């Protein structure tokens, strides 16, 4: 029975518990990883050892929390969980495939785990880029087994994708459109289609990759009359739209949780965030040569891509207001849910912004490459993905298992990570506005002062990850099982009671047309 | 018991030992690409092939023999092949943004010039264009299968599915021969790099369409399909005109443009 | 949201024992290895 | 059929509390360990 | 004549941020220039143009390894 | 040939609670059994040739 | 549009077998003929070391490690030239 | 080079670098106040106790949110795309000057006269004499004229390297098989420091860029002395 | 080199019936040719075999307006 069930599952929230259970341990490693980053960096000299070591543990940081922490909380957790039970659905389209993407993970996270394990690491740069990642610069298996553990993260969200773009449009009741399905459904699908579009692209890049190393192409290899810059356009085309993968569905949790604890029916202006959602997928389609405005493009192109990056603040900024707008006239329930949703607007408000800045390509020459970047990317990840993560994770925790949390542990959770983030990525706008390059193991003696802040922000961070694993163990010690939940009438998902059963909507929803 | 039409399935062993597959193969090229040997590879060829009979053989049961492809079940089969189609198109994107890339703008250690120089192509007026009306045709006898199958007549379902596949066949194997007879190599630099990996993953999707339409050749022997309900031949015959129409842009690009 | 009373409702004491072996689990492994950081860059 | 309900719907017992700990200490800090031992086996390799 | 060099000029061919292109034209152009002055009643100084240009623009490794390869047989443009 | 789908048909809605996989019978089970005894021994498999290739050898 | 014939009168399998016997196997047909007339080996070139050709950057992971997969002795040759 | 608790971009060198600073300056006031209005706009939102929770109707203040970012939006695109062509501009440089990227340092070409070539390593920490800059000084420095437009022309002769040096600001990626051109010129004399910006492997963070720009008769007489 | 020309040999750059090219291309390089020589105080006696090829293919008459219209500013092939 315990194989058949957990093993062998064909049911939706089984196999959505089995993605939260994977992420949360991916993302200890993903953190542990980070704490090793910044305890190099949290004195001047060298701690660990050159920039090799460094750079495995970079690379390996920032693969094992985007793709084996976020993508599967975020799409295989929360949207095998949710999505099926707030379309009235019995399950996902392909139940039975459901499961291979759950399954190609711990075999994914293990060629990872052996890349970093065999010769000297693929110190590469999650970027890969030849020919450093190449067979004479990175010779031996540590980069092929990095690209076979991508193809197989690949495999696992390209048949995630078909499985969610088939329930979301196939499984509704006969009755509801697509503009009555909730928001974080919609986040689930668009989030879906980038993936089915730019994960092939990827996998083509890095298999071409595979047969400079292995088999005598010359793809990347001018001496053949290849180019490095290529794998680079290939690389960005699927890197740009991963980004907004990686935050389309912490969109759609937002939405639900600031409508949840503002106590309305329904978020502001549900159609401008249907079309924002879509809007910002499409841009994210053609903007990736942001990632290379110094490689040597002709300038028209740098202009094109300069303006194309920018449009996507508009659309965005539709979301913002919306969530104030949503939050205007509520009575507000401060939740730790719901700080974690404000925190959320806020800090991805601030790495927006900067991000609006990186896509000015003359400013952008001299902050590519630079903490600047670094500290864009972790205001929209680390307190944006993140806390939307964790907002999604104490909003729903009792609806998974049946069980409370305690409110007052949750919030400090919250503020200790609210002050740990912020220490440990705001003084790196300086680092970066001074100059000090991304990928080093250590800085010039200036740079001393904020990268010594960092670090220490970087320990209070652990510490909420920490204090994160006892409160959930102290739900499950205490068992204090759900009764009641407020405002059922709009949030689907919580009708069938704390933890639902195994089958839910057996029988159908009943929905009429008039 | 639902009152719903979807399927739920039953628990199942497949997706592990497709992802354990998948994770033999993968460490299995490592180890045969780096330390000299081929086992962990050949095993995980074998549990993938296990693997993929045991899973279509289970929809086969599902389906012909249990009844549970519902109308809607299948509206949801459609959406996912077209899906997966959609996915294998930009996969094969990427290699011609590679050609295009390389071709367009010939580096100095080419020559310059496209053809490079010691480069000297196929005439595409030859084999390659035998083997796009190979392609063509079978795009037009799958066509008739199709029909004949909606017609209820088993007969010509059956002549004109064995005509699509004999030409599928002939393809792979005028392949196989040009690829031998060829003068240039994958290894000689991004001319032979762009024409063998994009050639070569279109010939082995053309293996798998075939092996496709061989599967529902003897589903069709076996009475499997109604005139109506026959998705899996449906399926089948979109992947397969997928791959005449990926031929035709390799064409129409390496072969013709490219020479 | 309301709930039951907890079922086996967790003392303050068992708090702060989950607490500190959830913070030892966290720490002490890895204060081991970068401890010995030195007796691992000489060999 | 499956066991429903609070603290059936999941791979993990929390029958007790006390070997829940161990178990879960054992989950998070295997994952937060290993890059600490990772790193420590690239070191004493040369 | 017509000299007082001092770098590589503008060239209009050539206006973006990637010069590969330029160094080996240039490269061409004089080693294709000195062939036809030697092989008929001429002499090297009228390529003299091309000879600062690609000295000025290409890498030292680079006009080495195309040297070489002239020197070999294998230089894969057309002189 | 001859149509014996209604054979097949009533042998896969026999009720005796096999799971589809198995419902063909004993050759399922051998079937199975192979493809997972592969499968497991492969990854053990695998799992050694890292311990092997995550240090020198001489 | 631009070929002719004619029909779209009513499509349907006997159309489609037409169109399979009257069109495309005979153009397979004149295919394989003009195949057959232009195949014979031409003459191989000169065998010239280019470097952007006969690429080793790792060996082949079968044989000797310097042959392709599909290596034609005839008119593949080797980074040293044809073989004997 | 970037001094002690440093907040902001280092001193501009070049005129295109003080076209940034100005450019910066003037999204940075833009960026200040819209993460400040989002802040205060949630606290207005948070702190009364008036409700209103029926459907608010949406299309009027979709209007205000939608073109008026895209006003701001064009009003930081049009002066950064004014410095993206002033950059581009042709300038007629009076000096070409290579640099070849490797693992892990920068040689330097100039052959617009004589053939004169040189390696450029970093000082390790242990031979610093004293005041001199841990990881950042060279053994031999890229001597410059002052007050001159300068051609540099950028590229590897191994993996991906790049050249950068943050107050003129330039940064060109060095790319094997490609010649990546920019346009240098400084103000004035002096030292200017930078450091490899493309992940290059185990010594990324240690091959340093130190330029020595001097006026043109001490140019002309270090080029003479190299013969 | 090659003198006792007789006439223009064949030339694989153009092996088809329409030689229009042929006469263009060798019009062009005489032309080019002889730029180059006159400025740079050369010899254009190494632009004889263009010269030479030229006046063997090309009809008078092109050749005739060719060069009127080099001499009036209007021709529209770069020399
Ligand atoms: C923004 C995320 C939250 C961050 C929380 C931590 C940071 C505090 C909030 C921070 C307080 C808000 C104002 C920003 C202070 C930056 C200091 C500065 O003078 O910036 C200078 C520039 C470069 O400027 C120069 O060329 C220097 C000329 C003047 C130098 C004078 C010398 C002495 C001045 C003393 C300043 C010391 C600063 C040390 C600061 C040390 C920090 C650890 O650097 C930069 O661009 C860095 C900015 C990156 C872009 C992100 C801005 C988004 C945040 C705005 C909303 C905050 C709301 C309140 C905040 C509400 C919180 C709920
Ligand atoms: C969740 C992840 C995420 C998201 C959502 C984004 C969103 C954006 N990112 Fe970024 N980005 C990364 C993750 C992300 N990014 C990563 C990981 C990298 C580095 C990759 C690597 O090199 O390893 C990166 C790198 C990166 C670069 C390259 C910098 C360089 O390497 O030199 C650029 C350049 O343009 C860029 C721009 C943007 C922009 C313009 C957005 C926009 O989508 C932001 C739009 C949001 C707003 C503007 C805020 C809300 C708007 C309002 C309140 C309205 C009013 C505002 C205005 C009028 C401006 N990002
Ligand atoms: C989602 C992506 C993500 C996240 C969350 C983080 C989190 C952190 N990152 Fe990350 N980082 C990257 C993605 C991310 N980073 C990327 C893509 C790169 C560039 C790689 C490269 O250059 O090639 C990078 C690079 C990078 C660098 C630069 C290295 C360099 O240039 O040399 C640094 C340095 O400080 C850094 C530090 C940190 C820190 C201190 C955190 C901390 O804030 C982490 C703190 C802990 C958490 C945020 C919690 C972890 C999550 C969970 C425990 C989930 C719990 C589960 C449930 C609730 C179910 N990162
Ligand atoms: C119709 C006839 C052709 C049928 C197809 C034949 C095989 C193609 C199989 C798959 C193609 C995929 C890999 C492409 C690799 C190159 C194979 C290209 C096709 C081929 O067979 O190319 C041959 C080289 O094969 C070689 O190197 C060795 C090839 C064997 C090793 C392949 C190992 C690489 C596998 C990487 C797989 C990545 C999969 C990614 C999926 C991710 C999905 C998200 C060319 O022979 P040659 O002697 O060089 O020149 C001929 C001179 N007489
Ligand atoms: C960089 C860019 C920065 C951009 C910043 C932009 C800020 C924009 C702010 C402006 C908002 C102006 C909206 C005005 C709409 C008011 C309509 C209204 O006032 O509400 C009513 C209808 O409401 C309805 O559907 C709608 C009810 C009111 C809801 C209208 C929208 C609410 C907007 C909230 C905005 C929160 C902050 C957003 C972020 C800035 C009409 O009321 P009356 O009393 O006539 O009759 C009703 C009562 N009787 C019973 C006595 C008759
Ligand atoms: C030398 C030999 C080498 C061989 C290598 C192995 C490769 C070969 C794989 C070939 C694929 C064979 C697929 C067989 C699918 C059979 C199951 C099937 O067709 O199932 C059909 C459903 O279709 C469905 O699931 C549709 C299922 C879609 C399957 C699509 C498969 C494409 C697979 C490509 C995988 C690799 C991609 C390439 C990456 C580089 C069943 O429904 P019906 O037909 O309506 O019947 C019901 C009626 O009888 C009722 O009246
Ligand atoms: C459905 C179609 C299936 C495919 C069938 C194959 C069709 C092939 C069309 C290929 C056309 C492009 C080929 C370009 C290659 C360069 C050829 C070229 O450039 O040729 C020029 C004319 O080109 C020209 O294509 C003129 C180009 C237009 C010619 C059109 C001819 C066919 C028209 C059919 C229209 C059908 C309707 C389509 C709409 C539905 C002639 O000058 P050269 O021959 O150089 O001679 C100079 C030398 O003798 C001496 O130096
Ligand atoms: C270097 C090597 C790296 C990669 C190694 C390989 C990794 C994976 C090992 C894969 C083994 C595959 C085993 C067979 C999988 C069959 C899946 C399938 O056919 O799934 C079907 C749905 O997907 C559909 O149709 C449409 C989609 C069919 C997908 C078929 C499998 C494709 C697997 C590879 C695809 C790669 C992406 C290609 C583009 C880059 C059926 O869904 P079920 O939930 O099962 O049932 C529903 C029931 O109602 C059926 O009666
Ligand atoms: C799951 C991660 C697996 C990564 C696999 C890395 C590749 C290892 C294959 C080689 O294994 C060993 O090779 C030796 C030399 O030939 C011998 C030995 O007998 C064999 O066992
Ligand atoms: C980046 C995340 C990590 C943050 C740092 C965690 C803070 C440290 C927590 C405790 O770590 C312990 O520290 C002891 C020292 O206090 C070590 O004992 C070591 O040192 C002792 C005192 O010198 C000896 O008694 C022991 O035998 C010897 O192993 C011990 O191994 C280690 O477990
Ligand atoms: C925690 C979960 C982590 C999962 C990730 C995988 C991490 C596995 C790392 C194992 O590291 C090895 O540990 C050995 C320890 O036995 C070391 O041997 C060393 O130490 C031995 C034991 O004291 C000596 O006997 C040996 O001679 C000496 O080489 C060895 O260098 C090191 O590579
Ligand atoms: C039950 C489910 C499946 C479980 C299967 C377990 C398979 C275990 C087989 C182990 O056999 C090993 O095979 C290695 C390769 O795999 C051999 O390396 C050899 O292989 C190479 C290639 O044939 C030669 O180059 C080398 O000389 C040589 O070391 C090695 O001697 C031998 O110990
Ligand atoms: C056996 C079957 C008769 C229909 C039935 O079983 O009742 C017939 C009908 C169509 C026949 C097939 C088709 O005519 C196409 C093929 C014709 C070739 O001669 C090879 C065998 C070939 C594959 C035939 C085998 C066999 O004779 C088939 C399969
Ligand atoms: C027409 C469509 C759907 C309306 C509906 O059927 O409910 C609505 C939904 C969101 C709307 C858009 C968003 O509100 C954003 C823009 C707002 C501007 O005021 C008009 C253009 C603008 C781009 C809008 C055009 C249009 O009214 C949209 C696209
Ligand atoms: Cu050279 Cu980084
Ligand atoms: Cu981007
Ligand atoms: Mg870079
Ligand atoms: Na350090
Ligand atoms: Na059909």
């Amino acid at each position: 029975m315990f194989i058949n069930r957990w093993l062998f599952s064909t049911n939706h929230k089984d196999i959505g518990t089995l993605y939260l259970l994977f992420g949360a341990w991916a993302g200890m490693v993903g953190t542990a990883l980070s704490l090793l980053i910044r305890a190099e960096l949290g004195q001047p000299g060298t701690l660990l050892g050159d920039d090799q070591i460094y750079n495995v543990v970079v690379t390996a940081h920032a693969f094992v929390m985007i793709f084996f922490m976020v993508m599967p909380i975020m799409i295989g957790g929360f949207g095998n969980w949710l999505v099926p039970l707030m379309i009235g659905a019995p399950d996902m389209a392909f139940p039975r495939m459901n499961n291979m993407s759950f399954w190609l993970l711990p075999p994914s996270f293990l060629l990872l785990l052996a890349s970093s394990m065999v010769e000297a690491g693929a110190g590469t740069g999650w970027t890969v880029y030849p020919p450093l990642a190449g067979n004479l610069a990175h010779a031996g298996a540590s980069v092929d087994l990095t690209i076979f553990s991508l193809h197989l993260a690949g495999v696992s969200s390209i048949l995630g994708a078909i499985n969610f773009i088939t329930t979301i449009i196939n499984m509704k009741p006969p009755a509801m459109s697509q503009y009555q399905t909730p928001l974080f459904v919609w986040s689930v699908m668009i989030t879906a289609v980038l993936l089915l579009l730019s994960l092939p692209v990827l996998a083509a890049g890095i298999t071409m990759l595979l047969t400079d190393r292995n088999l005598n192409t010359t793809f990347f290899d001018p001496a053949g009359g290849g180019d490095p810059i290529l794998y680079q356009h290939l690389f960005w085309f699927f890197g740009h739209p991963e980004v907004y993968i990686l935050i389309l569905p912490g969109f759609g949790m937002i939405s639900h949780i600031v409508t949840y604890y503002s106590g309305k029916k329904e978020p502001f202006g549900y159609m401008g965030m249907v079309w924002a959602m879509m809007s910002i997928g499409f841009l994210g389609f053609i903007v990736w040569a942001h990632h290379m405005f110094t490689v040597g493009m002709d300038v028209d192109t740098r202009a094109y891509f300069t303006s194309a990056t920018m449009i996507i603040a508009i659309p965005t900024g539709v979301k913002v207001f919306s969530w104030l707008a949503t939050l205007h006239g509520g009575n507000i329930k401060w939740s730790p849910a719901m700080m974690w949703a404000l925190g959320f607007i806020f800090l991805f408000t601030v790495g927006g912004l900067t991000g609006i800045v990186l896509a000015n390509s003359s400013l952008d020459i001299v902050l590519h490459d630079t903490y600047y970047v670094v500290a864009h990317f972790h205001y929209v990840l680390s307190m944006g993905a993140v806390f939307a993560i964790m907002g999604g994770f104490v909003h729903w925790f009792p609806l998974f298992s049946g069980y409370t949390l305690n409110d007052t542990w949750a919030k400090i959770h919250f503020a200790i990570m609210f002050v740990g983030v912020n220490m440990t990525f705001f003084p790196q706008h300086f680092l970066g506005l001074s100059g000090m390059p991304r990928r080093y193991s250590d800085y010039p003696d200036a740079y001393t002062m904020w990268n010594t802040i960092s670090s220490m922000g970087s320990f209070i961070s652990l510490t909420a990850v920490m204090l994160m694993v006892f409160i959930i163990w102290e739900a499950f010690a205490s068992k204090r099982e759900v009764l009641t939940v407020d405002l059922t009438t709009t949030n689907l998902e919580w009708l069938n009671g704390c933890p639902p059963p195994y089958h839910t909507f057996e029988e159908p929803t009943y929905v009429n047309l008039k | 018991h639902q009152t719903h039409a979807y399927h739920m399935v039953n628990p199942s062993p497949w997706p592990l030992t497709g992802a354990l597959s998948a994770l033999l193969m993968t460490s299995g090229l490592t180890m045969w690409f780096h330390f000299n040997s081929m086992t962990l590879l050949m095993i995980g060829l074998t549990t993938n092939m296990l693997t993929m009979y045991q899973w279509w053989r289970d929809v086969i049961r599902e389906s012909t023999f249990q009844g549970h492809h519902t109308p809607a079940v299948q509206k949801g089969l459609r959406y996912g092949m077209i899906l997966f189609i959609i996915s294998e198109v930009l996969f094969f994107t990427g290699f011609f943004w590679a050609f295009y890339h390389s071709s367009l703008a010939p580096t100095p250690e080419l020559g310059g010039c496209w053809p490079p120089t010691g480069i000297h192509p196929l005439n595409p007026l030859e084999v390659p264009l035998l083997n796009t009306s190979v392609l063509l045709a079978s795009g037009v006898s799958i066509t008739w299968a199709h029909h004949s199958l909606m017609e209820g007549d088993r007969k010509h379902m059956l002549q004109a599915l064995f005509i699509t596949i004999t030409l599928g066949v002939y393809f792979t194997l005028l392949q196989a021969s040009e690829y031998y007879e060829a003068p240039f190599t994958i290894s000689d630099g991004v001319y032979g790099s762009t024409f063998f990996v994009a050639t070569g993953f279109h010939g082995l999707h053309v293996i798998i369409g075939s092996t496709f339409l061989i599967v529902c050749f003897f589903r069709q022997l076996k009475f499997h399909f109604t005139s109506n309900h026959h998705f899996g031949f449906e399926a089948a015959a979109w992947y397969w005109h997928f791959v005449d129409v990926v031929w035709l842009f390799l064409y129409v690009s390496i072969y013709w443009w490219g020479s | 949201i309301t709930a039951k009373p907890a079922k086996t409702p967790t003392s303050p004491k068992e708090q702060a024992i989950g607490l500190s072996v959830t913070f030892l689990s966290f720490l002490l492994p890895a204060g081991w290895v970068l401890y010995h950081l030195d007796n691992y860059k000489k060999s | 059929h499956y066991e429903e309900g609070p603290g059936k719907n999941i791979p993990f017992s929390v029958e007790n509390k006390w070997r829940l700990l161990a178990m879960m200490t054992l989950f998070f800090g295997s994952g937060f360990a290993a890059p600490f031992f990772i790193v420590r086996h690239q070191l004493l390799k040369k | 004549k017509i000299k007082n060099y001092q770098t590589a000029p503008f060239d209009s061919r050539f206006p973006n941020q990637n010069q590969t292109r330029n160094c080996w034209q240039n490269y061409l152009d004089f080693h294709r220039c000195e062939k036809a002055m030697t092989a008929k009643g001429g002499d090297v100084s009228v390529c003299e143009w091309y000879r600062r240009v690609y000295k000025s623009l290409c890498p030292i490794s680079w006009v080495s390894t195309w040297d070489d390869r002239r020197a070999e047989g294998t230089f894969p443009g057309k002189i | 040939f001859e149509n014996r789908v209604a054979e097949k048909q009533k042998l896969f809605q026999e009720d005796n609670g096999l799971p589809v996989h198995l419902k063909g019978g004993a050759t399922d089970n051998i079937l199975y059994r192979v493809t997972m005894t592969l499968c497991l021994g492969g990854t053990l498999y695998s799992l050694y040739c890292l311990g092997w290739a995550s240090f020198p050898h001489k | 549009a631009s070929a002719a014939k004619g029909d779209h009168g009513g499509t349907g399998a006997r159309t489609w077998r037409f169109l399979t016997f009257g069109l495309a196997l005979p153009s397979v047909a004149l295919c394989t003929l003009n195949s057959w007339l232009h195949s014979g080996h031409r003459e191989r070139p000169a065998f010239i070391p280019y470097h952007h050709l006969r690429i080793r950057t790792k060996p082949f992971s079968w044989g000797d490690g310097n042959h392709t997969f599909f290596h034609n002795p005839r008119v593949n040759p080797l980074p040293t030239g044809y073989e004997k | 080079m970037a001094y002690p608790m440093q907040l902001g971009f280092q001193d501009a060198t070049s005129p295109i670098m003080e076209e940034l600073l100005h450019f910066h300056d003037h999204t940075l006031m833009i960026v200040f106040l819209i993460s400040s209005l989002v802040l205060y706009i949630i606290s207005l939102m948070l702190t009364t106790k008036l409700t209103h929770t029926s459907t608010m109707d949406a299309q009027e203040v979709e209007t205000i949110w939608t073109i008026l970012p895209a006003i701001i939006l064009i009003l930081i695109a049009l002066p950064s795309l004014r410095i993206l062509y002033m950059m581009d501009e042709i300038n007629n440089p009076s000096l070409t000057v290579k640099t070849m990227g490797h693992q892990w340092y920068w040689s330097y070409e100039y052959t617009d006269y004589e053939d004169l070539s040189f390696d450029s390593y970093m000082i390790p920490t242990s031979e610093l004499k004293p005041g001199e800059l841990r990881l950042l000084e060279v053994d031999n420095r890229v001597v410059l004229p002052m007050e001159m437009t300068i051609r540099m022309l950028v590229s590897s002769e191994d993996v991906l390297h790049s050249w950068a040096v943050p107050s003129l600001g330039l940064k060109t990626d060095a790319i094997p098989g490609r010649l990546n051109q920019t346009t240098l010129m400084s103000s004035r004399p002096g030292l200017y420091y930078g450091q490899c910006s493309e992940i290059c492997g185990s010594n990324h963070s240690f091959m340093p860029i130190v330029l020595e720009l001097v006026p043109l008769k001490y140019f002309e007489k270090w080029s003479a002395s190299m013969l």
